[PDB]
């Protein structure tokens, strides 16, 4: 009883708000393999001018 | 593997937005006279041409 209370608090009317999250989650990791080289060359370049 | 840049870049980021912070009102306050000046070279393009 006491489980399923607080699933019930937790898991309440989250239905379309957690399948935003997973939805967000996934399009944005997809993405963000998509472009990794952009991600690295920006890691890596960064540094020096800004350093300079 | 490309931590360590990521710390550089962050500890280079705070560093570069102290010195700037430090040098933009003296910056800006040139820049409104320049802009004057600007404006003043602007209205006579045609004189310092000729000059």
């Amino acid at each position: 009883g006491t489980l399923l209370d607080e699933a019930a608090t937790a898991f309440g009317g989250l239905g379309p708000s957690l399948q935003r999250l997973v939805d967000s989650t996934q399009a944005i990791a997809g993405d963000f393999r998509a472009n990794i080289d952009p991600v690295n060359d920006i890691i890596e370049n960064s540094g020096p001018i800004i350093d300079s | 593997p490309r931590m360590p840049q990521i710390r550089r870049d962050i500890t280079g980021l705070a560093n570069l937005g102290e010195v700037y912070a430090d040098a933009s009102p003296d910056l800006f306050d040139g820049l409104d006279n320049a802009v004057t000046t600007a404006r003043t070279l602007n209205e006579q393009r045609g004189n310092l041409d000729q000059a």
